[PDB]
């Protein structure tokens, strides 16, 4: 029948969730521990050539109208309305968006204002679509549900963000989210996963740092007789005390050069002689383990978690990018369009409707299209439009 | 499944028993339910009538009438938590009683417990209706409400005994001339034939039907609803009978003390009600009540789960009048 | 800085206000922190006065 | 309704990065840290050969203008305006504006 006879239990896969992760990656911890991630340099690297093709698809966007006259008046409007908010661009807005590729989550607020002197007066804009920090947002609860866990009324900014040195309503905030099904309202940050493998990979570089400062091989070793050391100790105007100063000195700065080389007394007291010179040198076997190889295989491990591990040696990282392109225009295309229409009391059909499309990630083949033009062309499969033409 | 340590054995299935839940008083839908938003509520009763005339001389002096009557009154609502906890010990080395080697999961206590919470909250609200009906709140351990609605509305229990030791006597001529005559007087408003339940204990009720008056009203010719031959209500477990234009139901669930009968009418406007309270949290606090609230908290340091459930109601009756205890003799 | 092991030793504002929720929808709080000091470089160039009346 | 409600924060935003970088790359020393860097010779050519792509990028500019006949005499006046500053070029300003990297 007509009624629904479940819910959705989004206040429970929460905290099911949350017990199953490590400590140091629950919600109000994550925002710590992905800034002190990054400053891993294969970390930031695969971040930033992630936003990289992200700018670049919602640089050159299009809205594709209908066929209907009304819709191609409508679409003019939605080209306007996006290219004119006051201090903002739809690059600044695609790379605030993405930023759930690191926190698992996105807030975005709409706000409209009124034109004053233009070629709409009357109608409404957009202002800004506002970014609210997922650092500025709530530490305890940062989404609300209904009194059942069953759907989202609203979203919990922190009173602390109002300082220099409240609940949003769910109908004007565009939430966007990844890694998990809809019932996660808390997407599963990219991060969770490569964290175990981040904490090896940095321990085992700092072992090779102090590993190789360690490894003192060769190092020169002296021998003298006590007798000389101990009255130089106690008898600082003595002869010996003057020899041991020397040797002091002069035994760091024994450096290979035109004149090296060593003369020592050759006295013999028992089976072992009283003055000797050795180099010294590890007596047994050296480390096995190739730490070199460790690290290798950590790096790949975090960067396939981004689509971008071609960089050890249509492809992975092209249908990546894909991926958080389709997220953000989802939200653009039916929550935001819709609504800007309503305002304005554009009521259209379905099929009417226009929409944003985004741009392409992967430069066009002069080579390759030139000749497919030819092939499509001498056979007569090619319409006579001025979209054909304006494409060279 | 492992036997002995050098011998092995064939695990066949499992058995689960569990004691039954009554719910014949929730399918009658005698009780209409309120959500308020307070811990507090308030009943408006406007009680009217008429007076008789007497004769005077003409021309002279004159008769005046008397005025109405109001009466206001205030109630509280108790409250009901239920908690429990989960400790590692409890799934660290015990084998999940399922499967052969299956290890125990904190996903099945959780169900088990939900299932428990759920089981004793249905019994309670069962309870709580009975109670009502006797004319008094249920709340035990708790005197702050131990509303008897007797008292406290002004009235007095009826009873209407019948003794079924005189073979030679019908019982339903008392109950017939007591209980209805005094249901009609008492209606309130201006009906008419109101329907009449009956709530009887098994061994009321058994008696009951062996006396020979009802037995030798149905013998002789077939009429329909055949006593001698089929089964009281076919074959469920709650017999149900029909005599005199009189409704008679078994009360499985044993709360009516046994040989005791409660008799009241149906279709009376707002005899019975049942208010919800909110619960005490930040997110309910001065909203809508509602039936039953369900927590669950998973330790964010691995080393504890926890399940939490409450809940807040009171149950009244507004009129303690149209309620008869019947008593049988044996 | 503030106390909290957040920002120790890391960066300076000039009012920090945290809210909590316990989590168990039965409890919340409100935090503020400050910490300054105000300073006047030159103790020279302020003079006192003080006036006998009446 | 056509209101804000929230701020961008950045006072705030600001105040937990200083804290949460090595203390040798905070405002007030990074300036230094900077020049003491350059002086390696693969930080040096990784910046060197970024610039030069820069200026190549910034030397053979073009306008577009639009459709109208307004628009082609706009066109033309900032050309001029953008061609004739007083002891600057545009590449010197691409190669000054790229120090943000």
């Amino acid at each position: 029948r007509m009624s629904e006879q479940g819910t959705f239990a989004l206040a429970k896969v929460q905290v099911d969730s949350e017990r199953m992760k490590a400590e140091e990656i629950r919600w109000p911890h994550l925002i710590g521990t992905a800034e002190s991630m990054k400053q891993d340099a294969t970390v930031a690297t695969g971040l930033d050539m992630l936003y990289t093709f992200v700018e670049k698809a919602f640089k050159d966007f299009k809205v594709i109208p209908g066929e209907s006259e009304e819709s191609k008046k409508a679409a003019k409007f939605i080209e306007y309305c996006l290219k004119n908010m006051e201090g903002q661009t739809l690059r600044q807005f695609a790379r605030d968006a993405a930023t759930f590729n690191e926190y698992g989550l996105s807030v975005v607020e709409k706000v409209y204002t009124q034109i004053a002197v233009g070629e709409y007066v009357g109608k409404y804009k957009v202002k800004n679509l506002a970014f609210r920090p997922q650092a500025s947002l709530s530490r305890t609860n940062p989404i609300v549900y209904n009194s059942d866990g069953s759907a989202i009324v609203g979203i919990k900014q922190s009173l602390s963000a109002f300082q220099n040195y409240v609940i949003i309503p769910i109908s004007r905030v565009m939430l966007m989210n990844t890694g998990g099904s809809s019932s996660q309202a808390l997407g599963v940050s990219p991060l969770v996963g490569c964290y175990r493998a981040w904490r090896e990979k940095i321990l085992i570089e700092n072992l090779e740092v102090v590993g190789a400062t360690k490894d003192m091989g060769g190092v020169i070793e002296l021998k003298i007789p006590s007798q000389i050391l101990n009255k130089a100790a106690m008898d600082p105007s003595s002869p010996e005390a003057d020899m041991v100063r020397g040797l002091m000195s002069d035994a760091a700065n024994a450096h290979s050069g035109e004149q090296s080389f060593f003369m020592l007394p050759s006295d013999t007291k028992d089976n072992a002689p009283q003055y000797s010179m050795t180099l010294k040198g590890i007596d047994g076997m050296g480390k096995q383990y190739s730490t070199a190889q460790l690290i290798s295989d950590r790096k790949k491990s975090i960067l396939d978690r981004l689509g971008a591990g071609f960089i050890n040696v249509q492809t992975i990282h092209t249908q990546f990018v894909q991926r958080v392109n389709e997220i953000i225009l989802e939200a653009l295309n039916e929550n935001l369009l819709p609504q800007l229409l309503a305002l304005n009391d554009i009521r259209l059909p379905e099929t009417e409707m226009p929409y944003v499309k985004a741009g392409e990630i992967v430069d066009v083949d002069m080579e390759g299209f030139s000749k497919a033009i030819q092939r499509i062309g001498a056979v007569g499969y090619l319409p006579k439009t001025p979209k054909v033409i304006n494409r060279v | 499944m492992q036997n002995g340590d050098f011998q092995i054995l064939d695990y066949t299935g499992l058995i689960s028993t569990m004691p039954r839940v009554d719910t014949l008083l929730q399918s009658m839908n005698l009780f209409t339910e309120h959500f308020g938003r307070t811990t507090v509520a308030r009943i408006e009763r406007l009680d009217d009538g008429a007076g008789d005339i007497k004769a005077v001389q003409r021309g002279g002096v004159r008769q005046h009438l008397a005025n109405d009557r109001k009466k206001i009154v205030n109630l509280n609502i108790p409250f009901f938590p239920l908690d429990r906890s989960i400790d590692r010990a409890d799934i660290q080395n015990f084998r999940e009683f399922g499967t052969e080697n299956a290890p125990a999961t904190v996903d099945a206590e959780v169900q088990r417990h939900m299932a428990r919470i759920r089981r004793s909250h249905a019994i309670l609200k069962s309870k709580a209706m009975y109670a009502a009906l006797k004319g008094t709140s249920w709340s035990p351990d708790d005197p702050v409400s131990d509303y008897n609605y007797y008292d406290v509305w002004g009235a007095t229990q009826t009873t209407a005994d019948v003794d079924f030791t005189k073979l030679g006597v019908d019982p339903i001529e008392v109950l017939e001339a007591e209980a209805r005559a005094h249901i009609i007087d008492w209606a309130g408003d201006n009906g008419d034939n109101y329907e009449i339940v009956v709530l009887a204990s098994r061994q009321w009720f058994s008696a009951l039907i062996a006396h020979p008056q009802v037995t030798g009203a149905y013998s002789q010719y077939p009429s329909t609803q055949e006593i001698l031959r089929r089964r009281l209500g076919g074959n469920a477990n709650n017999r149900i009978f029909e005599h005199k234009n009189i409704l008679f139901i078994e009360d499985i669930s044993g709360n009516i003390p046994a040989g005791e009968a409660y008799i009241f009418p149906r279709g009376i406007s707002r005899m019975f009600e049942i208010y919800y309270a909110p619960s005490d949290t930040l997110r309910d606090a001065n909203q809508a009540a509602q039936e039953l609230y369900v927590f669950f908290k998973e330790s964010n340091y691995l080393r504890e789960a926890k399940i939490e459930s409450e809940t807040s109601f009171l149950t009244v009756n507004n009129r303690p009048e149209l309620v008869v205890k019947s008593t049988g003799k044996f | 800085p503030s106390d909290t092991l957040r920002d120790a030793n890391q960066a300076a504002q000039e009012l920090y206000v945290f809210f909590k929720e316990s989590n168990y929808l039965r409890e919340a709080k409100i935090e503020s922190e400050t910490s300054f000091l105000t300073v006047n470089n030159r103790p020279e160039l302020v003079v006192k006065s003080t006036g006998k009346f009446t």
